[PDB]
DNA sequence: ATGAACTTCAAAAAAAAAA
């Protein structure tokens, strides 16, 4: 079980593609109406998380959360039939089934899961619990509509042989998504986020934009990885300022940004050294 | 429900794109696919590779025109939207996109009039 | 009015013959009842339950009514011949005894005063000699169904002897006349006047008889006792100089609607519903109907119930009034008659939430549609639900809407929220979230909860010139233009748009927008695709610009606007004969 | 005759059969009517009457449940704790109501000296043409004022113009003839409303 | 005892909670069932007169008799007492069992359903627990929670009337001290009665009317018009006391009234 | 026991997510339907409040009110099993018992509980009583809906394909909730409420946005806290003007505010130099 | 002699879906 406080800054951003898309607007990132800022959930960070555990992994005591055919009601059922099976009484036979999955589950340990279906075995808090991106630079959205030459179905098929199906396949140009996250301890320590979890989540974190990859996202890659290690459970400073510190804005004279070489990245760790750490993963 | 007073870059892009429509479809009654059905998309986010030959093809739809009168009113309605478009920019906004839009349609309900083009045109 | 109403329909459905007390009695639920023959000797416990899902306390029998006992020596009242079944067998299943011996034994004293206040009965004598055996009794606790009556508390135990069918032991020629004569002997020594609902003589009735059908327990109507409740110092029933001729009667009336079929709920609360004094009823009417016309008062009410009931069934219809229909809307508080609705007024001002909850949810309909004309409450509200109508808000939902549609108040926020979520969660607006949406926004412009706006109509509203409905309207002609161009759509751009299009305009419209000219070369027909654009142009001259984001209100405002132009592109010559006049 | 108009937001002439559940009466009580006569003006001298009740805005409930107290005071008990003498008394109070209540007043025995009607009668027109009342007047309870204005005619509207509904028998005027200096037992005379064709007449004992 | 006649017309709001939730539905704040006007009961206000009285005074003479059990935890000679040891008597009135007519004390004080100026708006704000009381038919195996309820109420400036006669002060013995301790309270009493469904209130414009006759030489209903309660130009919706207009008339009460601003 | 008043300004943003967010509405925050302005309920802060607690005690005569597994009818029956038992004449008992919650629990000595269920022992008026927070400028709801490669209970559409379960995760730009919150002093001499416990309580409230973090709220902090400390126990000025003298408004010519730079607190201590103090812990 | 506590009174309600 972990005992410090780690408030992470990560930065990622994305080359040429559809990075966190939205089922609400037809296919186009989630970016800020009022401004024009790109927005990217944390669950799509967690999802590759997760497929970079899956990928290097292959064992027990560290489940991954299988996909599509992964019934939860069926693995809650699975997990329920083990030590607690009904010699419990109820109520603390939740408790333990919490945390004979937390001892065998990474997903639920690391983040969590809803585990209250039909046979209920409560539910975990989750110590690491990430925020939702933002960049910076008003990012544009390019919208390249593409096609194909082959039709799906027989119904929307034209009535000739000229069999096509276009469509579109949305595009972001640039920009640097300034994730946020804070890790807590009280909560590590009844799921049992030991510190090699912590590594593991931090390699992920940083190795994970080099694998998870499709033609709708394009290329993603994560720049740098500014983990705010603390020294006790307690509270020091509020964390806006210490997130305000790693500051990104635009360099000289431009509009916008095409690459690392238009922004400047102002790091300036000075009054962080009170009882804070610091460290570089991906940066 | 025209503002042509607004000084917004996408209401002056839309209009612009909406009378170059109107030339495209008075050039010819019979047209299978106008520009709309393929400038326009992606007429409100690279408006710098659209509109470069939407202007070079707007003399000869011009030309192609029945009337020499009817192209002058609409040149001259071109420039009157243009006015308030200092610049053609890289990309648009949020705001700008739906802007685009507006003054789009706004400008197709404008030109599709019995007496309002020419009468805008007689005072100048 | 409030119960000289009761005591003016009680005297006609006494005189009309629908079966109801006579002068001190009441048609008191008997669970458990007592076979007895001529000199005690239990028989059999039989049981005249069995009715509904929630097995009550037996069948209504027309029994001596309770004179209110209630206190710390409750043993001392004791009733006539039906009573307790700690007041019978001296036994108690939650009381312990020395109590509820204390209640049989007043009760065999009672039974023992009115044996010898009428002899020579052969039914009075039996059950005399059975409360004074010490050994019947406790047969009794060995029948074949006591252990039934033990569950349920409150068994009432009624005597009723062999060789008389169903004739009750206190419904015998005799005894009959012993309780009209203590009706008006020992009820007729009180004070003197002046009586409230009557206002004539009569003495005085304190302890004003229970209703039974309200709260937990019969409970009085009017029931003042408390050391500040009391009026000019007159400790209890005498604050309302009420007769017994008029207590007894509103009492029984009240227990007699609050068990038949003039019992039902509008919204949370149970409302019971009689006819007022009817017409004498014309010539060519009365004609063929012989009595002629008698004044029933659980009669004409089957209009009012119905209306009440078709707002939840969507039957509903403008009614013609000039008939009053009482309306006496009591609720249950702790243990107190509460009243919420009392109107003396025919059903058409009655009706008038009705009508206003109804036009206001007044929405565009097709051709040959499946829905109706008006929609029913619980098939409103399955538009809002997950998927069965069952996992609605029991608090904000089925319990709120309800009573604020019946009463014409203002509707909920949460409305608006359910609705939204349910419009861009389905994909889909069908008959029912937009026209709650509708009623919502004209309820908050006719009570000042929304300014900037104002009242939809029925039709479609080509002019508004605001910034949510008119983008309603955009998104449904949309996704015309793309129906029209893909007959067999699966993943039509509502599916896909329409989470963040009633949301976030700038983000959807703005690629909406650059599908539909494609979507307008795809029709076959181009003078199709020519009226579409046209209609959209007016539809799109009304906003002068895409919001960033529209509000709560104009969330509603694009549903409506949504419904209003799919259902104005959908009717028969209207998009023609609208782009023809141009 | 004094036409005085009696007008307020809300109202609450408690019916003396629902008291534990405050459902007004259909129209202001004439016994409420004679108390704010007297609140606004009183003495040993004069005695108040009422003698019509001309309705001016239709009546209109609206139920508002009260919390209320059930327990009197006294000096035995010091305090009350209404945490423990709770009341949620109902109260289907009378929403935007008018009347102008004709009303004439008479001599009770103790007059004493001054015992002139036409100097009551000055007074109590000085009182309600200016605004001066010994108490406010109150629409059934004390917690609803009366927006009152002495009228020489008629200066308002009416909607029960025709023929409307019947309220059977309301509480007149309790009976205090009974009753010592300071009234403790009495009785309750009520009287018929005849029928509420524009403005209802009261019954004199 | 005082010697004058005080009508004031008192102005309290309701930033963000609950004013005075109705009953018969719940908690919902007692709307107008036609116009939709927040219908703050004046019992409500008396109740925080009290509060603010027990809290401030804690002695003898100024007691509260109608008071809480969770805040604080020969026939004339009685009610002459209870007058002079307490102050809720003196002020809204009393009712000693063994007393006069059937045992009264109306007292000088009447207060007035505080009616809004605007329709107000219930917000139906439901919060939920993530602990549940008694044993629950449905709290079983998971997580016992138990789904609230407490409405709110954006704003709504409430429209309180009062009525100080002297005359019944010149049998409760509401003194002057008594009179300047109510206007105390209802200048202070909204920052000490304070609570989670509550939310945030604060007193507004206190205008007494100091009439100079013991009878009071004007009307209600005058006197209520002359403080024109109404919303701003510009402001569509009011939110807080810079989008009210509450323009005082104090020109025709020049004469012998006394508008006096204790509040606003 | 605390003898001065507090009237704190509390002031509190959210960068992403879904802060106090509405039941009765899906999962969309309490928002101003008139004009726009979000709305946080006090009970949020107050459970930041008895977490941060929870985490950082773990101590006797400072009980947390546990969640989940934590019936009250129970607790209500351990703590009167212990110096009242019955020898306290039902009256007085509830009072004693209620001292005895007060010194012992941390929630019902700051704020309150519900103490009337089965074995009645009095309620707490509570002494320190926040309110609703409610922002300036009106604020638009983002929704931003997320999917799920993975179905839960056995679903009448999950057929063959994806088993899928996307729904909708509310998400909030900006928000500066503009707290309110009063302190007495009667209730707090009965509760037992002394300045230790005030210390405690202003800690939390300061750093309650550092630890209690989740998905759906993503990052929030507290901006300033601006209490204002009286010098007695009675009512010097109405707090209206009190509060009304922080004013927070917009900045230059901005539409709406994304960030601390785009707020201007406008603070100007002149007229509450009378008989009052300030302080500032988060600001 | 009389007001708050106590002890007894009965052991609820259900359709609210439909053309």
């Amino acid at each position: 079980t972990i005992e410090k406080r780690y408030d992470f800054v990560f930065l990622f951003d994305v080359q040429d593609g559809n990075p966190n898309g939205d089922p609400d607007a037809g296919n186009l990132p989630r970016i800020d109406p009022q401004t024009g800022e790109g927005l990217v959930t944390d669950v799509c960070l967690k999802r590759k998380v997760r497929n970079f555990i899956q990928m290097t992994q292959n064992d027990e005591h560290h489940d991954i959360f299988i996909r599509e055919k992964g019934i939860l009601n069926n693995l809650i059922d699975e997990a329920h039939e083990q030590e607690n099976v009904k010699g419990k009484e109820k109520g603390e036979k939740t408790e333990a089934a919490r945390q004979y999955m937390c001892s065998r589950y990474y997903d639920i340990r690391t983040f969590g899961a809803v585990m209250t279906t039909g046979k209920n075995a409560g539910q975990v808090r989750g110590p690491v619990q990430l925020t939702f991106s933002r960049s910076i630079d008003p990012i544009m959205t390019l919208e390249h509509s593409i096609t194909r030459m082959a039709v799906t179905n027989e119904k929307d098929a034209s009535e000739t042989g000229d069999n096509r199906t276009m469509g579109r396949k949305f595009t972001v140009p640039y920009g640097l998504y300034r994730c946020h996250g804070f890790i807590s301890t009280h909560f590590a320590k009844q799921t049992g986020f030991s510190e090699n979890d912590l590594e593991l989540f931090w390699q992920a974190l940083v190795n994970m934009f080099d694998h998870d990859h499709s033609a709708a996202r394009g290329q993603m890659n994560a720049r740098g990885l500014y983990v705010f290690e603390h020294s006790n459970n307690l509270g020091d400073a509020p964390a806006d300022s210490l997130f305000k510190r790693i500051q990104v804005v635009k360099k000289d004279g431009v509009e916008v940004v095409r690459s690392f070489d238009d922004y400047l990245v102002s790091v300036d760790d000075k009054n962080l050294e009170e009882t804070k750490l610091l460290r570089k993963l991906g940066g | 429900g025209l503002d042509r007073n607004r000084q917004d870059i996408g209401y002056v892009l839309g209009r612009l794109f909406a009378v170059l429509e109107k030339i495209q479809a008075e050039a010819n009654p019979g047209l299978n696919a106008t520009i709309a059905d393929r400038y326009f998309g992606s007429a409100s986010s690279t408006p710098i590779a659209v509109f470069g030959t939407l202007m070079r093809l707007l003399p000869h739809h011009l030309n192609k025109l029945e009337f020499e009168g009817r192209a002058v009113q609409l040149q001259w309605e071109i420039r009157q939207i243009l006015e308030h478009c200092q610049r053609f920019p890289n990309h648009l906004n949020l705001e700008q996109q739906g802007l685009f839009a507006i003054g789009y349609y706004h400008e197709t309900q404008f030109l599709f009039t019995k007496d309002a083009l020419k009468n805008l045109f007689n005072e100048a | 009015m409030i119960l000289h109403a009761l005591t003016q329909y009680y005297q006609r459905k006494a005189e009309s013959d629908g079966g109801i007390a006579q002068e001190g009695f009441e048609n008191k639920e008997i669970p458990f009842i007592i076979v007895i023959d001529k000199q005690g000797n239990f028989i059999q416990l039989e049981d005249t339950r069995e009715l509904k899902v929630k097995k009550k306390v037996g069948r209504t029998f027309l029994v001596p009514k309770g004179l209110g006992r209630s206190g710390s020596k409750s043993y001392e009242v004791s009733n006539l011949l039906w009573d307790h079944y700690g007041y019978v067998l001296a036994y108690a299943g939650e009381k312990g005894q020395e109590q509820a011996d204390k209640q049989h034994a007043s009760f065999t004293a009672k039974v023992n005063e009115l044996k010898q206040a009428l002899p020579d009965d052969a039914g009075v004598t039996a059950v005399a000699a059975f409360l004074s055996s010490a050994e019947e009794k406790s047969k009794v606790m060995q029948a074949a169904n006591w252990a039934e009556c033990a569950k349920v508390k409150g068994c009432n135990l009624s005597f009723r002897l062999v060789d008389e069918a169903v004739d009750l032991v206190c419904q015998s020629k005799a005894v009959r006349e012993y309780v009209s004569q203590a009706n008006q002997t020992q009820s007729d020594n009180a004070q003197k006047g002046i009586c409230l609902v009557t206002g004539k003589a009569a003495p005085i009735a304190r302890l004003h008889n229970a209703v039974k059908g309200v709260n937990a327990k019969p409970a009085p109507f009017a029931s003042v006792n408390l050391s500040a409740f009391e009026s000019y110092g007159k400790e209890q029933g005498f604050a309302f100089p009420i007769g017994e001729q008029a207590m007894f009667e509103y009492t029984t009336a009240l227990n007699t609607l609050l068990a038949g079929e003039n019992r039902f709920r509008i919204g949370d609360v149970t409302t019971v519903c009689w006819g007022a004094k009817r017409t004498p009823l014309e010539e060519s009417l009365a004609s063929m109907i012989n009595g002629g016309g008698k004044d029933n008062p659980d009669a004409h009410i089957d209009a009012v119930k119905a209306l009440y009931k078709s707002l939840y069934n969507g039957q509903y219809c403008k009614p013609d009034g000039e008939d009053k229909f009482y309306l006496l809307g009591l609720s249950p508080n702790s243990a107190r008659i509460v009243v919420r609705f009392w109107h003396e007024t025919t059903v058409a001002a009655l009706s008038e939430s009705i009508a206003a909850w109804y036009d206001d949810l007044q929405m565009v309909r097709g051709e040959n549609s499946p829905y109706p004309e008006y929609m029913p409450l619980p098939r409103l509200l399955g538009n809002l639900v997950l998927d069965g109508k069952m996992e609605n808000l029991p608090s904000d939902l089925i319990a709120q809407i309800t009573d604020a549609a019946l009463n014409n108040r203002v509707l909920p926020v949460s409305l608006l929220q359910a609705a939204l979520r349910r419009n861009k969660a389905e994909q889909k607006i069908t008959y029912g979230r937009a026209s709650l949406l509708k009623a919502y926004i004209n309820r908050a412009i006719r009570a000042g909860r929304l300014k900037n706006m104002k009242e939809l109509t029925m039709g479609l509203d080509r002019n508004r010139q605001d910034i949510g409905y008119v983008l309603g309207r955009l998104f449904a002609v949309l996704e015309k233009i793309q129906a029209e161009a893909n007959p067999g759509l699966n993943a039509t751009i509502a599916d896909r748009y329409f989470g963040s299009a009633s949301s976030t305009p700038i983000a959807v419209f703005g690629t909406l927008m650059r599908l539909l000219p494609h979507h307008l070369n795809k029709l076959e027909f181009e003078g199709r695709a020519v009226q579409l654009q046209w209609e959209i142009r007016q539809i799109l001259e009304h906003c002068q610009r895409f919001p960033n984001h529209l509000n709560l209100e104009q969330q509603g405002l694009f549903a409506i606007g949504y419904y209003h132009e799919t259902q104005f592109l959908f009717t028969k010559d209207a998009l023609k004969n609208l782009f023809n006049e141009a | 005759r004094f036409i005085l108009e009696i007008s307020g937001d809300l109202a609450c002439f408690t019916r003396s059969e629902l008291k534990v559940e405050r459902v007004s009466y259909p129209v202001i009580t004439p016994s409420a009517a004679r108390n704010i006569l007297m609140a606004i003006l009183w003495k040993p001298a004069i005695r108040w009457k009422v003698l019509k009740i001309e309705i001016l805005k239709p009546i209109q409930w609206t139920n508002i449940r009260r919390n209320e107290v059930g327990t009197k005071m006294s000096e035995r008990s010091g305090s009350l704790y209404i945490e423990d003498n709770r009341q949620q008394r109902a109260s289907m109070l009378l929403k935007d109501v008018a009347y102008r209540i004709h009303a004439d007043f008479d001599m009770t025995s103790e007059a004493g000296e001054s015992d002139n009607y036409v100097k009551f009668a000055e007074m109590f027109k000085r009182r309600a043409k200016k605004g001066q009342y010994f108490h406010q007047p109150y629409l059934g309870c004390r917690e609803f004022p009366c927006d009152f204005r002495l009228l020489e005619k008629a200066e308002d509207g009416l909607p029960l113009e025709d023929i409307t509904q019947d309220f059977g028998f309301m509480l007149y005027d309790m009976d205090f003839s009974k009753s010592d200096p300071r009234d403790s037992n009495n009785a309750e005379p009520m009287f018929y409303q005849c029928k509420a064709v524009n403005g209802v007449i009261t019954v004199p004992p």
